[PDB]
């Protein structure tokens, strides 16, 4: 049958949600991880619907800056896949680390 | 709610509306426009009251508003935002 | 008495004098206050939301619209040199990103 | 008591937030990572908004004090307030 | 469970090395203070023209310039090593300066 | 006048400071780009320095000065004053 | 017969001196009593912690007088300094003795 | 004639005869402690009146410089400043 070599459909989708501007996570599992992650630091919390929007927004921002700078770490390399050590070495030359 | 929460939107409106005639603006926007003016403002004050404090004066003048804006915005914005501040302050105290 | 005259239309301006003064004085900035730097501080703050409002518009219109949206005030502001430095640490809402692939992960 | 929670972050959507950020190929092991990146992130901006949030002598989380939070770490964030 | 409860040469590379340590063992300033000072006079001058600097001024410069190039060229090491190169070469630099975001 | 001096940042002062932050082996292209980093930042703080000087109505460059210029871009200084 | 702040107190830093920055540094309209107290307290306490680092990273070295050398080797050593003091250049602090495992020969 | 110098310089070697009571310090490490000591006390206010500010409140109290340091120190620096200050304030008020 008809099919895609590999690669193709990968910019097609780079080129897609490159050109949307919609959240990219779904928003009941987040909103239950923010929930946990806050019930260390005080129990019975109340959130207001804005805050947890806030906090997607966030970090959706900060996850795509940190892959723009791996990819820029991987091309160095003469490479084209994303490896866990492109991640560490953005985050230590950044400061993070 | 008998608290009322000033804003900054009827004069963006009225900046829109002379630079741009026929375009519209969403509500989303005019929140993002809102934290922008408020998010420069503070900016400028902070740095001007630091320079005061630096010079042992206690008032806040125009010289100290100018220098701060040299120190925060970059070059050619600078050079414009300073003609119009000067024109507006002379426009003001000859009236 | 005579007849009041507001000081934004004694500098011919749209921003708020008066309103700019009160939140001067009440910032905890400096003890006293002059006259002429909430006249500057108002022309300045005109100035740039002019500068971004006309970007905005304009990428608004290329994209045959009417009215502006979080994603054209994004991508005028990353399309510009001095304004994507001075909102360098900024994320706006809703806002997207730019278009951008590198050149070697084109094809061929 | 919410428990893991955190393979909720699908690997779909990991994939999508690669391919708005350019990426082309992408590893078998960058889903760990991404998951732990998020979390210390989350956890940072958290804590600052709780404290905020705990001094004004509330039990909610308004979104201010999540843009005060956000603010404080060189992540200003226009469109919620402020 | 678990109740658990014919003339000598040194091999090139080795000279480097031992640079290495004695430089990170110092505290010294490594430029000559009268070059960094003309130069310090020479940008300022195309700034504002009948300028004067005091001795501790160009000296807080010196020290701030030292620190920043020291950092730089300890980020453009790892970026180097990534690569799997022991020479760093320019490219390097800019990658180091786009990802901290001196540049893009 | 005063004109040419970056030349004055020889190679061997490059050297060193490559040294200092712990590298092996170096190109020979690296001190053009040396140079020019080097150039970049120090306008980048001379013109700030600058600023406040003429804003005090002053014809020196004090110290403090330019110790207000690198803490305005993160580049905090201890020992010089403040 | 009047006592001081500090030592009433029980400290070492003057409360009255950071009263008074507290007051004429335009950060409030009123200032509390127990403030410039606490204040005091913990500005105290931290130099007290990097000054017993600096002493043994002076000790070690054999010497007997502090250094801005000894004060870098100190905060760059310990982790919550590094963090509280990560973006800050100490004059003439020099750096970290560290060569990469690559390097190094084999 | 020319007017004084106020520093930390005295009550920094108190600290330091009391932690280690036999090694002195040179100058350039008294200026290092002295801009140390100005840059955390600057921090710690402008985080504790931001802090008031938010909160519509016009005093600082014990309240803000708390909450300033649980924001501003990271790990057990905060446990420990707290406890010391909190020790503090009480032996100041029990008096």
């Amino acid at each position: 049958p008809h099919r895609y070599r590999p690669g193709t459909v990968a910019l097609r989708e780079i080129r897609r949600y490159q050109k949307s501007t919609e959240l990219l996570i779904r928003k009941l599992p987040f909103q239950r991880l923010v929930r946990e992650i806050a019930q260390d630091f005080k129990t019975d919390l109340r959130f207001q619907s804005s805050a947890v929007m806030a906090l997607q927004e966030a970090c959706e921002a900060y996850l795509v800056g940190l892959f723009e700078d791996t990819n820029l770490c991987a091309i160095h390399a003469k490479r084209v896949t994303i490896m866990p050590k492109d991640i560490q070495l953005a985050r230590r030359i950044r400061g993070e680390r | 709610k008998r608290s009322r929460k000033e804003s900054y939107s009827v004069y963006v409106y009225k900046v829109l509306k002379q630079v741009h005639p026929d375009t519209g603006i969403s509500s989303k926007a005019m929140g993002i426009m809102n934290s922008f003016v408020n998010d420069i403002f503070e900016r400028i004050a902070g740095e001007a009251s630091r320079l005061a404090h630096y010079n042992k004066r206690s008032t806040i003048t125009s010289r100290e508003i100018q220098t701060a804006v040299r120190l925060l915005l970059p070059g050619e914005l600078a050079k414009h935002a300073v003609s119009e501040g000067t024109k507006a302050v002379t426009k003001y105290t000859s009236a | 008495r005579a007849k009041a005259k507001t000081r934004s239309s004694r500098a011919g301006l749209q921003f708020p004098v008066g309103r700019v003064h009160r939140l001067l004085r009440k910032g905890n900035y400096s003890e006293r206050v002059g006259a002429g730097a909430p006249v500057y501080l108002a022309a300045v703050l005109e100035y740039l939301t002019a500068e971004i409002l006309e970007l905005a518009g304009n990428a608004a219109r290329d994209n045959k619209k009417t009215r502006i949206i979080p994603r054209h005030l994004q991508l005028a502001i990353r399309n510009d040199e001095e304004l994507n430095k001075l909102l360098g640490r900024v994320t706006i809402a809703q806002g997207g990103v730019l278009p951008n692939i590198q050149a070697v992960l084109l094809p061929k | 008591v919410l428990r893991d929670n955190i393979q909720g972050i699908t690997k779909p959507a990991i994939r999508r937030l690669a391919r708005r950020g350019g990426v082309k190929r992408i590893s078998g092991l960058i889903y760990e990572e991404t998951r732990g990146v998020l979390k210390v992130f989350l956890e940072n901006v958290i804590r600052d908004a709780v404290t905020y949030t705990e001094h004004a002598k509330r039990k909610t989380v308004t979104a201010m004090d999540v843009v005060y939070a956000l603010k404080r770490q060189g992540r200003t964030l226009y469109g919620f307030g402020g």
